[PDB]
RNA sequence: UCAUCUAGACAGCCGGACGGUGGCCAUGGAAGUCGGAAUCCGCUAAGGAGUGUGUAACAACUCACCGGCCGAAUGAACUAG
RNA sequence: GGGCGUGUGGCGUAGUCGAGCGCGCUCCCUUAGCAUGGGAGAGGUCUCCGGUUCGAUUCCGGACUCGUCCGCCA
């Protein structure tokens, strides 16, 4: 499935929600259909944790998350850290980043094994990101997008990528990531796919607005079958 | 409340699915709830759940079930309200649910039903005919994640006796028939999924996705019972006739192999039964559109269709062994269709691709369909070649490396020429001295235990000490 | 704001009155936005409709492309540069006046953006979260 | 006889509040099936101005299509028929008186 | 100014409200009720060659007329303080 | 703002209730030049919308458009 889901009428869901393999995490001011959704589809074995980072609802585009670990901007408090510590499980490992750029949705596109990133991060970023979250770095553009967790959406299994870009970037990215990739709109042809939707491994949710073809195009590229 | 009478289904007079005199159909014009029935139901909250089921948005239908499941739940309470009539009307409505794009909609419809059965254990046997074809087809689909939870929910229904599910369907065999008929044949693209809603691509994947689970059940039911090919011939004939089964293996379009796979596995059972032999058209026409799919296959997307090539592969050998290659025959190009594809093939490597194309070989030498060496020997060594350049950058290479020399070594045996025997020991040779991570990974070496004599080996060692 | 705003804003210390020219941030070609009129705004005599941070502003391209001059458009102010007082009670400035252009829904016509945002209009707008780069 | 029954199947599932799109599919579906009442009705329906047109043989092979409102009764129908052929007698009399005076 | 009135008036209930005759023209039909003319008898306590609803035309319902209950004034049109 | 009148082929222009000419150019013929003429062509929802008539360019009513004339203060 991918999900139809809206936040109170906003289409984009990956703005508002982080979803990984272990854990999913959703903002405090969201509607009963939209907890519901997640509350239903991820079912009791996921942790779903309603939070806020940096005193702001939006929270996919504030933090990248992966299985084994959490990245969190210097401005999240220490009220939000404790109940991000105390919400979740003992595997995943929570570590503040102190980094200009300070908005690592926008900034990370990563997966469970290989990431993308911003070129323009710094190098002791670089080093936590390869630590905490265990996962090698790539620092690349995608057709000239400098913002590709905004720009991508990655999982294992595929990925979605900006539909402007240039096929010789895509199997280069292909190439590089080892996961095919497909360029597509999602929200009735936003091209935004990574703030637009979230995806792990058997869930892919995404705007009301999103059509079929888009749809068949996400769970084709996903696996989510 | 409800108002307006089906006065053309009472001229019609088909109970379609339903045999309990309320006709059941997938289809969105027809088998829609009657509302002299929907009158009838016990009370104003089971009314109101109905029309919220007949709405079209989803969000609202999901509303509603979460509902209906929350009564179902209070079963003692709420057994007044769960009826005959209830049951009726659910039946009917059940099966647009499972037809359902949405995959949450039709889990909890399954679920539901499943509730329903044990709370009403006994008193449903009346409506247990239609509803036990629709929670089968369920319970195998094409998609594992809503397949599985209702694949354990009933056989917890049925106090987890393996026997008992066997049971079901043995005798609801005619029942799924029925069934599998309908969506085969009835049912058509536009019927599943309305038009001015639904873009023409979507109705066609719809369709294929229903119609494929229906040859999964279909499949099982074979397994389930031997005699049933016999009883209902006169059906299986039919959807076997019908092109729809045949137009689902189609290579060229499509986001998964899984429903072309499924319906080789059916050709695969319909050769085991004989019932394709017994039927001479249908074999035919299943052969035909497996050449059609062999040209389907095409390089651009052979990255995709790779995993499925190995098995049929072995289908063909399976029907070329059937009457000395009579399939060859069927197609004048077929040959010509066969060599196009080896070529694609070849070119991404596949596991167990090697061991089809040896097992394929086979069957073609007893009739000479492929020269051993025009075709077949170049072929061969073109495949090393490949595989020289991949070494092993993908491993995986190793295995398939391996899986390729063993019936390399097998197809030379069958050559009696030295130029032949000369030739592999160059292939190995050149394979040996390039190297790679071989000497390093045990798997490699052992996998590969002999491509040359023992003194060979010790001399070639002797040599490369030797060389400067 | 009005049509497209995502949840309520509390009263930011309005910054920018009509006819102030601001920095335009994205990626469209734009180089300065030039405020006709503030969406929401109330009336008083002679008082001047001002914009403050989050805001939906009305506004002419005076400095960029020809296909952007010469017409009117909405746009979406992320910088203020005048001071501001959070609940949490910081006074909080940036050193420019920036904004993005965007239709009446509130999706830019750009689609990256140079420099810090406020996360007053971040919340807000999710499009602005979307391509911002940074988020204070 | 026949058309009454016509009319009542079409209106009850207006009555019904079905999709008129939806309503037209079905009846597609009908005479794919067979049913008699189906297959008199020609497919398009002009629902909106509640008038279905249903063709009736010519002798008790070739078919005319008449259009029957679905409100009035099939008599009442056949009636405003008559009606316009009423109508386009007087005209015709008014033109006969016309044309010796005009043409002069 | 017209009418009705203890020989039972006007409101309110209840019952009948019929035959010649589907009166004559005219219409694909129109039988009291699309129209054109005439508009008369019988039985009457009383019932129009019809006051409306009414059907393709019927059928059906209701009327204005007469009757049981009521027992005494009432209805219409108009004038001006 | 108000009043009065106006609206025809690509252009100009004739119309009593029963759309013609000229100009542009379509073709053909015709030319010692200082390039003509001749013959068949195409071309309109008569500004639009309603009513009258039997039929309105024509009669009437409304709308659009254009052109004239008269209009704020100390
Ligand atoms: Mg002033």
């Amino acid at each position: 499935m991918a999900t139809r889901t809206q936040f109170e009428n906003s289409n984009e869901i990956g703005v508002f929600s982080k979803l990984t393999n272990t854990y999913c995490l959703v903002a405090v001011g969201g509607s009963e259909n939209f907890y519901s959704a997640f509350e239903a589809e991820l079912g009791d074995a996921i942790p779903i944790v309603h939070t806020t980072i940096a005193g702001t609802r939006i929270i996919g585009r504030m933090t990248a998350g992966n299985r084994r670990g959490l990245l969190v901007p210097t401005q999240t408090t220490d009220q939000e850290l404790q109940h991000l510590r105390n919400s979740l499980p003992d595997s995943v490992k929570i570590q503040r980043v102190e980094e200009r750029l300070s908005a690592l949705g926008n900034v990370i596109c990563c997966n469970d094994y290989v990431a993308l990133v911003h070129p323009d991060i710094d190098r002791e970023t670089e080093e936590l990101i390869s630590d905490v979250l265990g996962v090698e770095v790539f620092r690349q553009t995608i057709s000239g997008n400098i913002l590709v967790g905004s720009y991508c959406s990655l999982s294992n299994q595929g990925g979605l990528v900006h539909p402007q870009t240039s096929v010789q970037d895509q199997e280069e990215l292909s190439s590089l990531l080892q996961v095919p990739l497909v360029a597509g709109t999602v929200n009735r042809g936003s091209s935004v796919v990574g703030a637009g939707m979230v995806v792990n491994d058997y869930l892919a949710v995404t705007g009301l607005d999103t059509t079929a073809p888009e749809l068949s195009v996400i769970e084709s590229i996903f696996r989510l079958q | 409340s409800f108002g307006g009478i089906n006065t053309f289904q009472q001229y019609n007079t088909d109970l379609g699915l339903g045999h309990n005199g309320v006709r059941i159909s997938l289809n969105y014009f027809d088998g829609l709830p009657d509302p002299s029935l929907l009158n009838s139901l016990y009370s104003n909250e089971l009314k109101l759940i109905f029309k919220s089921l007949l709405k079209r948005d989803e969000t609202t239908k999901e509303k509603a079930l979460m509902d209906l499941s929350n009564l179902i739940s209070d079963f003692n309470q709420n057994e007044y309200f769960f009826n005959d009539i209830f049951l009726l009307c659910w039946s009917q409505i059940y099966a647009k649910l499972i037809i359902s794009d949405y995959k949450v909609i039709r889990l909890q419809s399954h679920q539901i039903t499943i509730m329903l059965v044990k709370s009403l254990r006994k008193k449903i046997s009346k409506f247990l005919k239609d509803f036990i074809p629709l929670i089968l087809l369920g319970t195998c689909e094409l998609d594992y994640s809503v397949s599985k939870p209702s694949l354990n929910e009933l056989t917890e229904c049925f106090n987890k006796d393996p026997a008992k599910i066997n049971a079901l369907w043995a005798v609801f065999q005619e029942q799924l028939l029925n069934l599998v008929k309908e969506i085969v044949v009835n049912e058509n693209e536009d019927t599943i999924s309305d038009e001015r809603y639904s873009s023409k691509e979507e109705s066609e994947f719809r369709y294929h996705r229903v119609i494929a689970s229906a040859v999964l059940l279909l499949i099982k039911l074979f397994v389930h019972n031997k005699d049933v090919s016999e009883r209902n011939s006169s059906s299986l004939k039919v959807i076997l006739s019908d092109e729809s089964i045949w137009k689902l293996l189609n290579l060229k379009n499509g986001q998964n192999t899984n429903a072309y796979e499924t319906v080789l596995r059916l050709i695969d059972v319909l050769y085991t039964r004989g019932y394709m032999p017994s039927h001479k058209n249908i074999m035919k026409l299943a052969v035909k559109k497996l050449l059609k799919s062999l040209t389907h296959i095409t390089s651009k997307n052979i990255l995709k269709v790779c995993p499925v090539l190995p098995s049929i592969l072995n289908l063909l050998a399976t029907l070329d062994d059937y009457e000395d290659g009579t399939i060859w025959s069927y197609d004048k190009s077929s040959k010509e269709k066969v060599l196009k594809f080896l070529s694609v093939s070849r070119t991404s490597p596949s596991p167990g691709f090697f061991n089809a194309v040896f097992a394929l070989y086979s069957s073609t030498k007893r009739h000479s369909f492929l020269d051993y060496y025009l075709e077949w020997l170049p072929f061969w060594q073109k495949s090393v070649q490949r595989l020289n350049e991949k070494g092993f950058s993908a491993r995986n290479s190793a295995e398939v490396l391996n899986e390729f020399w063993t019936n390399f070594l097998k197809f030379a045996e069958d050559s009696s020429e030295e130029r032949v025997k000369k030739m592999v020991e160059s292939e190995i040779f050149n394979s040996l001295s390039c190297g790679k991570s071989l000497s390093e990974y045990t798997k490699l070496n052992q996998t590969l235990s002999g491509v040359f004599p023992p003194d060979k080996w010790e001399r070639e060692i002797e040599d490369y000490f030797t060389s400067d | 704001s009005g049509n497209g705003a995502q949840g309520t804003k509390f009263r930011i210390s309005l910054g920018l009155p009509v006819g102030a020219i601001m920095n335009c941030a994205d990626n469209s070609g734009a180089r300065n936005l030039y405020i006709i009129a503030v969406k929401g705004s109330g009336s008083r005599l002679n008082r001047l409709p001002a914009a403050s941070l989050g805001d939906m502003v009305m506004a002419t391209v005076k400095k960029g492309k020809p296909e952007l001059r010469k017409k009117v458009m909405p746009a979406i102010v992320v910088r203020q540069a005048k001071s501001w007082r959070r609940r949490d009670g910081v006074f909080l400035y940036f050193e420019d006046n920036a904004g993005v252009i965007a239709n009446p829904k509130g999706e830019m016509k750009g689609s990256a953006i140079t420099g810090p945002v406020g996360k007053e209009c971040a919340d807000l707008w999710p499009r602005v979260a979307s391509n911002s780069g940074v988020v204070v | 006889p026949l058309i009454e029954e016509v009319k009542l199947a079409v209106q009850g599932l207006i009555d019904q509040q079905m999709d008129w799109n939806t309503i037209e599919k079905l009846i597609k579906s009908e005479q794919k099936k067979g049913n008699r009442i189906a297959q008199l009705l020609n497919l398009p329906l002009n629902l909106k101005q509640n008038k279905i047109s249903v063709k009736l043989d010519l002798s008790s092979n070739e078919k005319i299509n008449v259009t029957i409102d679905l409100g009035l009764s099939a008599y009442a129908n056949a009636t405003e028929y008559f009606n316009i052929k009423k109508t386009s007698a007087q005209k015709q009399k008014k033109v006969e008186k016309n044309v010796g005076k005009a043409m002069k």
